[PDB]
RNA sequence: AGUGGAGCCUGCGGCUUAAUUUGACUCAACACGGGAAACCUCACCCGGCCCGGACACGGACAGGAUUGACAGAUUGAUAG
């Protein structure tokens, strides 16, 4: 549960960037480099206090073995767009209802946590 | 020396402008300054609005309250400080009036 | 000017005033007494003079007590 | 409630030697005027105050989300006993002879 | 100056120095006074439990202005301290117990402070 | 033992209120009002505001 | 103006100072039968005329209540010191003075009458 | 009501259960006092106060989250 | 001149939702409670601190009631 050539048939850029150099990359150049979304993410929302967080996300990454994903990481923010360092984590997404556990991938690079998880139903009316 | 002094007047109530409008114009003259008259700046109608009724279920009743405040100005060319002595004194009620050393 | 009072003790007005206050005349001040036959200790009433010479006395016998009462000479 | 009687006598004090204490309520707030308990949401400027009123000797009056204390006689007499200070010392609330 | 008891003056002291919120109550503002020159004063008691609370404190005070006067009864102490408003049937901050504890800062003009003060400087 | 009462509220209208009350949905700010639009109504009188027509 | 607030603004201003007093002393001077203030801007005081049927309590006394009654006044509401001056304003009619009077009527009504 | 209830133990407040407040000093012959788990030096603290010996963080307590040895 | 028809908008019914907060039902509920609410707010749901038990009385209690926290466990929060 980690970097390129794993989890990634979907090969090259994402929006611009390829997610083979950018698992080699920081996350610093990627808020520059073609990820405007991203960017008014990183740069206006700028590492935006969930360090402890962040921590467990880095810490459940060490504290599993590294041929396996984090135990748990869960969080209530799901407007966090997946970083290099982030991929791997197994993240718990909450939806203001529940936690919604996702490992974060090569492909999944550019998209907000509150994109696999749901707020809302497929609507059904007895459908 | 004289001193071209601007006397703005500001209020919202006309004859109550009017009537202290009259009070500076004669006074500089009465005790002589200039006497120069008004130069009436326009009308602001401060129109908000609002709605009539509160948690509007039934029919869209809007309401609307204006304010205007009425502007004019008085350039007296005339000695400085009793530009200001004669004017400023005896009027306390109502009205601004605003005597301003500049347009020098 | 007038010294408006909603209490006015024993010495009360209509020449209970007219050495009191003042020194200089009066006019006339109405009072809800009728200050003749009761001798009733009451105050609702006011006090008019000419203001000549009455401001200096009635400022420093303001917020006082005659009786049981509290002289409120605040001019207008 | 916490904040004992050295940051409550910074609030007993200021009541007594003016006449008057005023505060607000909100919960994003934090300030009170007057000298307060500087950057706090509503508590210990008034709840050392509360904790007074409840005890009797002062009337807070409000409007318009603040708060006026107004100094009875009584907290002219508790608090005068309160800070061991001679028994007068016209607490700003006679010192104009109207 | 003047010639009041020295006790019913430990009482007062303590009284006052309690109002002056800086009588040390307690080990733990006493070593973190009593560890300083702030300590003028430091009446301790001899009923103190495990009187090496008292030999704690006395310890403590041949450091930084050494006081060593003693009394009984860390409840009477605590009294002349004020933790218990006297004139109850009980208080919610009824008598217990402030054994030993440090007076920085007499903080006061006369007999009360000045006799034992006088007195500690005739004993010291 | 708080270290959480507060948010950051100066956006929109999650951030402000009424002067007498607590109010949103018409939170008239023009002029320095910072009154809601129903509390408001009762206050119109001491201001100045008129409607003639 | 500038750099004030605008004289749009100033004269919305001069009215928000007008409501939060008289509700303000609705709640308290309602004992002095509340007839209304009266703020007299005049220069360097600010002569307040306290508009009552029962004036007896705006001093209390020897001027002990205006000096808190003022202290409201002055203090919150943003004046220097001699600036809010109190002064009494004993209404000559009453009948005339509906206010005081659903004031004096409550003093029946809730004061107790039939 | 619309989610959030809990209940309390002193999860509401702290009691840390005894406090070993500081009582702690070698005394002998009257009078001198030792070191006992460590006496930290700090302008915030006084002159008494002490870690929690809370091995390789010695928290000192007067320090409001910090000076904590960590040997 | 249109609407309704069309796409879509907003409001509402209904359903659905853990929540689709609530007010309203011909005129006198319905792009209505300037209601253009991201979360914030927020009512609602799903979760957490915290007490705002101030005060009248009484008890714990200066040996520590309480506070503060390392760091760990925890958790959305190394939020003592």
């Amino acid at each position: 549960v980690e970097q390129k050539k794993k989890r990634t048939f979907r090969k090259f850029t994402y929006r611009g960037v390829d997610l083979d150099q950018l698992l080699d990359m920081s996350y610093e150049q990627l808020m520059q480099l073609y990820s405007a979304r991203q960017r008014r993410r990183l740069s206006r929302g700028l590492r935006r206090k969930q360090h402890s967080l962040l921590k467990r996300l880095r810490k459940a990454k060490k504290e599993a073995p590294p041929m396996e994903k984090p135990e748990v990481v869960k969080t209530h923010l799901r407007d966090m767009i997946i970083l290099p360092e982030m991929v791997g984590s197994m993240v718990g997404v909450y939806n203001g209802k529940t936690f919604n556990q996702v490992e974060i991938k090569p492909e999944m690079i550019g998209h907000y946590l509150g994109e696999f998880s749901i707020t809302y139903k497929p609507v059904k009316h007895g459908r | 020396a004289i001193h071209r002094i601007r006397i703005t007047l500001t209020s919202r109530n006309v004859k109550s402008l009017e009537k202290v409008c009259a009070d500076l114009i004669r006074g500089a003259k009465e005790k002589n300054l200039k006497v120069k008259g008004p130069v009436r700046m326009p009308t602001k109608t401060l129109r908000i609005t609002t709605r009539k009724t509160p948690c509007g279920e039934g029919s869209k009743t809007w309401d609307r309250f204006q304010m205007r405040i009425h502007k004019r100005l008085i350039d007296l060319h005339s000695p400085s400080e009793i530009v200001k002595q004669i004017t400023s004194i005896s009027i306390e009620p109502g009205v601004e009036v605003e005597v301003t050393i500049a347009d020098a | 000017y007038t010294a408006f009072l909603g209490n006015l003790p024993y010495d009360v007005t209509e020449e209970s005033i007219k050495e009191f206050f003042r020194g200089l005349n009066i006019s006339a001040v109405r009072l809800p007494r009728e200050p003749s036959n009761p001798e009733r200790l009451k105050g609702f009433g006011y006090a008019e003079f000419e203001d000549l010479d009455s401001l200096l006395s009635a400022l420093s016998l303001n917020e006082e007590s005659l009786g049981n009462r509290r002289i409120r000479v605040d001019v207008a | 409630m916490l904040m004992p009687k050295k940051n409550r006598i910074a609030i007993y004090e200021l009541l007594f030697k003016e006449g008057v204490m005023v505060a607000k309520k909100d919960v994003h707030m934090p300030k009170h005027p007057e000298l307060a308990d500087k950057n706090v949401p509503n508590l210990h400027v008034m709840k050392a105050m509360q904790s007074l009123k409840s005890r009797g000797y002062v009337k807070e009056q409000f409007a318009w989300r603040h708060f006026y204390w107004y100094l009875t006689n009584e907290g002219i007499q508790y608090l005068r006993d309160y800070l061991h200070l001679p028994p007068e010392i016209v607490p700003a609330t006679l010192r104009r002879s109207r | 100056g003047g010639v009041m008891d020295v006790n019913t003056a430990l009482q007062e002291v303590l009284k006052t120095a309690l109002i002056h919120d800086g009588l040390a109550r307690g080990i733990r503002e006493a070593a973190k006074a009593l560890d300083k020159r702030q300590a003028h004063l430091c009446v301790l008691a001899s009923n103190c439990d495990e009187p090496m609370y008292v030999k704690l404190v006395e310890a403590l005070c041949a450091e930084h202005q050494i006081n060593l006067i003693k009394v009984d009864d860390n409840k009477k102490l605590g009294e002349w301290v004020g933790l218990c408003k006297i004139d109850r049937e009980g208080k919610p901050r009824k008598v217990v117990g402030c054994s030993c504890v440090v007076v920085k800062d007499y903080g006061k003009e006369s007999q009360a402070k000045d006799v034992i003060e006088e007195y500690f400087k005739c004993k010291k | 033992q708080q270290l959480y009462w507060s948010h950051p509220r100066k956006f929109g209208q999650g951030s402000r209120s009424c002067r007498v009350c607590s109010n949103r949905h018409g939170l008239i700010r023009k002029y320095g009002l910072n009154m809601c639009r129903q509390c408001f109504r009762q206050y119109a009188k001491d201001i100045g505001f008129i409607k003639l027509d | 103006m500038a750099v004030q607030i605008s004289k749009k603004r100033k004269f919305v201003a001069d009215g928000i100072f007008k409501a939060e007093l008289n509700e303000f002393l609705t709640r308290e001077l309602a004992e002095d039968g509340y007839s209304g203030v009266e703020v007299r801007v005049t220069p360097t005081r600010t002569e307040i005329i306290i508009l009552a049927t029962r004036t007896q309590n705006v001093l209390g006394e020897k001027g002990r209540r205006i000096r808190e009654l003022t202290a409201v006044v002055q203090k919150r509401f943003g004046f220097p010191e001699g600036s809010v001056e109190l002064y009494a304003e004993k209404v000559a009619t009453r009948g005339l003075c509906a206010i005081a009077q659903a004031e004096s009527l409550r003093y029946k009504l809730l004061g107790g009458l039939a | 009501k619309k989610s959030y209830t809990t209940p309390k133990k002193n999860k509401h407040k702290r009691k840390k259960v005894k406090l070993a407040v500081l009582k702690y000093y070698k005394v002998d012959e009257n009078g001198k006092i030792s070191r006992l788990r460590r006496e930290c030096p700090s302008d915030e603290c006084g002159a008494g106060v002490f870690m929690a010996s809370h091995f390789d963080r010695h928290y000192c307590g007067k320090c409001c989250l910090t000076y904590c040895f960590n040997k």
